[PDB]
RNA sequence: GUGGUUUGGCACCUGAUGUCGGCUCGUCACAUCCUGGGGCUGGAGAAGGUCCCAAGGGUUGGGCUCGCCCAUUAAAGUGGCACGCGAGCUGGGUUCAGAACGUCGUGAGACAGUUCGGUCUCUAUCUGUUGUGGGCGCAGGAAAUUUGCGAGGGUCUGACACUGACCGUGUUGGACAGACCCCUGGUUUACCGGUUGUACCGCCAGGUGCACCGCCGGGUAUCCACGUCUGGUAAGGAUAAGUGCUGAAAGCAUCUAAGCACGAAGCCGGCCUCAAGAUAAGAUUUCCAUAAAGGGUGGUUAAAGACUAUGACCUUGAUAGGCUGCAGGUGUAUGAUUGGUAACAAUUAAGCCGAGCAGUACUAAUAGCCC
RNA sequence: AGAGAUUCGCGGUUAAGGAACUAGGCAAAAUGGUCCUGUAACUUCGGGAGAAAGGACGCCUGUCAGGCCGCAG
RNA sequence: UGUAGGUAUAAGUAACGAUAAAGGGGGCGAGAACCCCCCUCGCCGAAAGACCAAGGAUUCCUGAUCAACGCUAAUCGGAUC
RNA sequence: ACCGUGAGGGAAAGGUGAAAAGAACCUCGAACAGAGGAGUGCAAUAGACCCUGAACCCGUCUGCCUACAAGCGGUAGGAG
């Protein structure tokens, strides 16, 4: 049974899938959109909001908050210059998941998880 | 453990009547004119409700 | 509508009692039946546990009588429960001190707040 | 909670130490006894010129146990071992002094003899 | 008798000589008369009712029209009951205060549902052998299941792994605590099947 | 005379019908261990003996290996099912190769003997069983609520008190089962904190990786029992053994042949669950073709779930997430004042998390295609 | 690649009890480092012996003492 | 329980060979989970790093090819020329 | 060839057409991967594994039957 249990494993060991959303989180902050799984990109959802979250209080205080879960100099700076830039003033939501078709070798499920933010097309 | 009988391709085809491939579902681009899996970006002209979403 | 809050609001029992915490000494009186006469009886303590929800909560006292540890649990929504005093503020690093079982003497002490 | 095979301090003046639990009584499969609960044990060790004999087969009453046991006023209690008195065959004491604290729940078990003890909780 | 009721949680009390209860709380709210039944079209007397209100985007034309013909706004969940001592008309409305009167109730419920489950879980089955002393792979397994050549066949009935839950449970003779129809609140002393949420009959 | 459960007799089945005891899971019989109803007694009561009716449910844990012993219990029943059950378990015993003692033999070796050691193979086709779906039928197409032909389950029992007892009475446990998480207690590789070694971010601070989740202390929801509630109960009807009324055959008698009262945990019911493929396919209400009359495919998902199936919601929407607040877990972060020579201590007041609850369309839920 | 049924393999925690398990404590748990005390019967005088059984252990300050922190050095 | 060759059944079933682990962005391409480049992550490190010998014998480098071989695909290879 | 340290053991495998005249060129496709044409030829369903081309085994189409039915699957009756 898994009776509200609610986060998904992937498959992996605990300290591997946290590695991975951390990496995954650094990814789409320095590019506004990536491809993924589908599953991948709904457990991103949940790791991710949170984090641009915390930018929207500039304190030492909140930026080290963010590094803990970051660890990348690069993504910090793009993450509490320009990305909170732009996500000020929105509550929640910040991003977009839309669905695109399925791989060759395995038929996984693909999608593309963006920054609503950074597209321009989508108002 | 082990089969008592060889089956007979009565039985066979019997056990296989519910193996089939699955028909995907399929819509029309009203405007593009087209089709593509529903719930899903349309890759020709990379639209999706009406919006441009992947920028050729 | 809050059923359950409605229903714990009807069903409100019990005094306000003075705030405490774990590691602090308190004292309870506590309303028991000698067969016909009602007594009050006085039960002085460290309080090692506090869990629970709001006013349902349940704390847990720890004393020492004639070398042996007794352990009580009480609901601070009891109505037998007459009095609290807190007779000292202790200083600890916890919120159950489970670690006092296994000691004894001067080495079970617990530190004065002020 | 005390089973077979249990080990349980002796509370009284009577000779004995630690003693053995042979069997709870009061039922086929009955498994587990508590405070106010009547048990036969065998006697583990006495001190030096006593009047009981190690190995004898008595019967005891459970004073005190490690698990926390219900009242139905909300409250629990729990002690620090798990503690019996002997009784001899008619049911009455075999010692004239209790050492440490008692539960409350010994009053309705026609143990009003045990609760001239020290402190009754 | 009774209503339909939806279980909210359980609390504890205290009652008024101070004893210590484990209550749960039950919206059993206002049931609307949808249909009545008769010995002489039916078949038998029953009173149908209607429990939780619904907007006309979730009920399908066949429902609306049966509604439309009682004179009633559409409702979620409908179900029959027996034996009521009085006369009641289409399209009228019973509350929490038909239990004022009652001392103990019957609840009928669905229980949570624990999936595929093995004999241990299942049935209590002892498990073969111990963890040690030569054990293999036969831990939770059930052991034999027939008695050789003379039956050779496993007997209809034989207990085995299988869903367990998610099925209709009755629990009888529940206290009633306190009714209070201002928030259409029954207090039942006990535990009742399902979990928060889930639709309940309860029988006076 | 009966049985085939002991020792035998016969040699009819067998290019393998492959093994004692124990474990697990049962199922059946009654030649009844306990509980229920009775006849007799060399039965005063109290318990006993013997016989009859009765198989519904129960029928402990250990020290030893059929039997003895210890402590209990209402009781610790007897048997059948390939001496039930090794393609379900074990391998203590037993058919094996090593070795030793006693005894027998010139010897190789052997033994009503003893002793230490000694590989238990197989991916389930058919049938069987427990669960769960697809198709069609009933039926021209449907959404609901139902009746019950039948099936399964449930059925145990102690102590005490009032009147060496009849009877009647009540007050309470043990075991077993179902549900549930307010309480107690467990888990909680979500989460929070302390700390050792090492590496990196020139240095330091603050973090982070790895070392069983590094180790240690805690721990919400969920899942649980050691926890909490609920239940078993009477006897509605026909009866068994027995007790009687009226009464001929047989003018007397007779419980019976025509009749009538009783009389059991046993039978049929009441109680719980399933149940119209019950092809004898039942009944009642309402709606009827295309948009969202009914559906399918699809999407957001769930206290529902192996896959299915089922539940909620799909923009005149609170379905899930995010966001803002709480319940709650942990326990006072970073920094600044403040004291100390320092390791550190106090204030600012915490910080982090929040699987639960409430509010809020920021994100994702396109009636597109097909019956 | 999903999903997170039963069951199995390898691991972790567990209230109260503590060998009641079992042919048998099989397996697991427990012990475990350095230094200081202190070590029995028996002996072929070498041993037994690391018998057994106790105590100290982190950081700071000062010529072992004082102080500080933690459930635990 | 006969022999060779071919084809079935069990069955789209067992399995795809150490639980050291992967994520993303670019490139080439008809076609990419797996090929090439970059960033991040993880594993070994008295080795799973670097050498001598036995044994092997062109497997070494480059350009073409993806039929067969590689327990998947492959634009890649200790594969073919 | 393969197998074995070695002595040694020890396979499978023939056939286009009279004549290569062995299919220029076109279409689909990334590609002959394959096919559809065109052309050669008495014949290409003689197209390179190529004469003939059986069975077991595997498909498609057409006709009739089949979702209340129970055992060596046939045999003798017998509607539509
Ligand atoms: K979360
Ligand atoms: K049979
Ligand atoms: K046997
Ligand atoms: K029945
Ligand atoms: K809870
Ligand atoms: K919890
Ligand atoms: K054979
Ligand atoms: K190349
Ligand atoms: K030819
Ligand atoms: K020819
Ligand atoms: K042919
Ligand atoms: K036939
Ligand atoms: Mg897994
Ligand atoms: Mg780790
Ligand atoms: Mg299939
Ligand atoms: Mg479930
Ligand atoms: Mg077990
Ligand atoms: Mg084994
Ligand atoms: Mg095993
Ligand atoms: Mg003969
Ligand atoms: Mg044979
Ligand atoms: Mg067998
Ligand atoms: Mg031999
Ligand atoms: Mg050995
Ligand atoms: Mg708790
Ligand atoms: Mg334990
Ligand atoms: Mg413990
Ligand atoms: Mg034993
Ligand atoms: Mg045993
Ligand atoms: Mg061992
Ligand atoms: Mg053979
Ligand atoms: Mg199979
Ligand atoms: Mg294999
Ligand atoms: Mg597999
Ligand atoms: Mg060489
Ligand atoms: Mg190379
Ligand atoms: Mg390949
Ligand atoms: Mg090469
Ligand atoms: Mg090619
Ligand atoms: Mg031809
Ligand atoms: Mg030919
Ligand atoms: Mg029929
Ligand atoms: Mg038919
Ligand atoms: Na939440
Ligand atoms: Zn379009």
């Amino acid at each position: 049974m898994r009776h509200n249990k609610k986060f998904n494993h992937l498959g992996r060991k605990a300290a591997h899938r946290k590695a991975m959303l951390s990496n995954m989180a650094a990814s789409l902050i320095l590019h506004k959109r990536i491809f993924t799984t589908v599953a991948k990109a709904k457990a991103l959802r949940i790791y991710v909001e949170p984090l641009l979250t915390k930018t929207k209080e500039d304190t030492t205080h909140s930026r080290r908050i963010a590094f803990s879960y970051l660890q990348n100099k690069y993504a910090l700076k793009e993450l509490f210059g320009d990305v909170a830039a732009k996500i000020a003033d929105r509550p929640g939501g910040y991003t977009r998941i839309l669905k695109t078709g399925y791989r060759l070798g395995d038929n996984a499920a693909m999608c593309f998880i963006e920054l609503v933010d950074y597209n321009e097309n989508m108002l | 453990a082990h089969p008592k009988r060889r089956q007979s391709k009565t039985r066979t085809a019997k056990r296989r009547t519910h193996d089939k491939a699955v028909m995907p579902t399929l819509a029309k681009c009203p405007n593009c004119g087209a089709w593509h899996i529903y719930h899903t970006v349309c890759g020709d002209c990379g639209y999706y409700r009406g919006k441009l979403a992947i920028e050729k | 509508m809050d059923f359950i809050k409605i229903v714990n609001e009807e069903f409100k029992s019990g005094k306000e009692h003075p705030k405490f915490n774990s590691g602090d000494t308190i004292t309870v009186e506590y309303r028991i039946k000698e067969g016909n006469k009602e007594r009050i009886q006085k039960y002085r303590g460290v309080v090692i546990r506090i869990s629970g929800h709001g006013d349902k909560k349940r704390f847990t006292v720890r004393k020492i009588s004639d070398g042996i540890g007794v352990e009580r649990i009480f609901p601070i929504e009891s109505p037998f429960i007459e009095n609290i005093t807190v007779e000292k503020y202790g200083k600890v690093r916890r919120a159950k001190l489970y670690y006092l079982r296994g000691l004894t003497g001067k080495k079970a002490r617990i530190k004065e707040r002020r | 909670m005390i089973q077979q095979e249990s080990r349980l301090v002796v509370a009284d003046n009577s000779g004995a130490k630690e003693a053995l639990c042979i069997r709870v009584l009061g039922g086929t499969r009955r498994r587990y006894a508590s405070v106010g609960d009547i048990i036969v044990v065998s006697v583990k060790s006495v001190i030096p010129s006593s009047d009981i004999k190690k190995g004898a087969v008595s019967k005891a009453v459970i004073v005190r146990t490690k698990k926390e046991v219900r009242r139905p006023d909300g409250s629990y209690i729990r002690f620090d071992d798990n503690a019996c008195v002997l009784l001899n065959a008619a049911g009455d004491i075999r010692g004239s002094r209790i050492f440490g604290p008692v539960a409350r729940e010994l009053r309705g078990t026609n143990m009003k003899i045990v609760s001239l003890a020290p402190e009754v909780l | 008798p009774g209503l339909l009721g939806k279980k909210i949680g359980m609390t504890s009390v205290f009652s008024a000589e101070g004893k210590n209860l484990p209550c749960t709380v039950i919206e059993v709210g206002p049931c609307v008369v949808t249909q009545v039944k008769t010995l002489e079209k039916d078949g038998y007397s029953a009173l149908q009712l209607g429990f939780v209100d619904a907007k006309e985007k979730h009920t399908t034309k066949p429902l609306a029209g049966h509604f439309k013909k009682a004179n009633v706004a559409p409702k979620r969940h409908l179900a029959e009951f027996k034996n009521f001592e009085g006369e009641h008309k289409l399209g009228d409305v019973l509350n929490v205060e038909f239990f004022s009167d009652a001392d103990f109730v019957d609840v009928v419920g669905t229980s949570k549902g624990k999936g595929f489950q093995g004999v241990v879980k299942r049935h209590g089955f002892g498990g073969v052998g111990q963890a040690t002393h030569g054990q293999h792979n036969r831990l939770r397994a059930p052991g034999a299941v027939g008695a050789c050549s003379y039956p050779a066949k496993v007997f209809k009935g034989t207990r085995m792994a299988g869903q367990m839950g998610n099925e209709r449970v009755t629990v009888q003779n529940l206290e009633v605590i306190k009714v209070m129809p201002e928030h259409n609140l029954l207090l039942v002393k006990g535990s009742v099947p399902g979990a928060k949420g889930s639709i309940l009959l309860i029988e006076k």
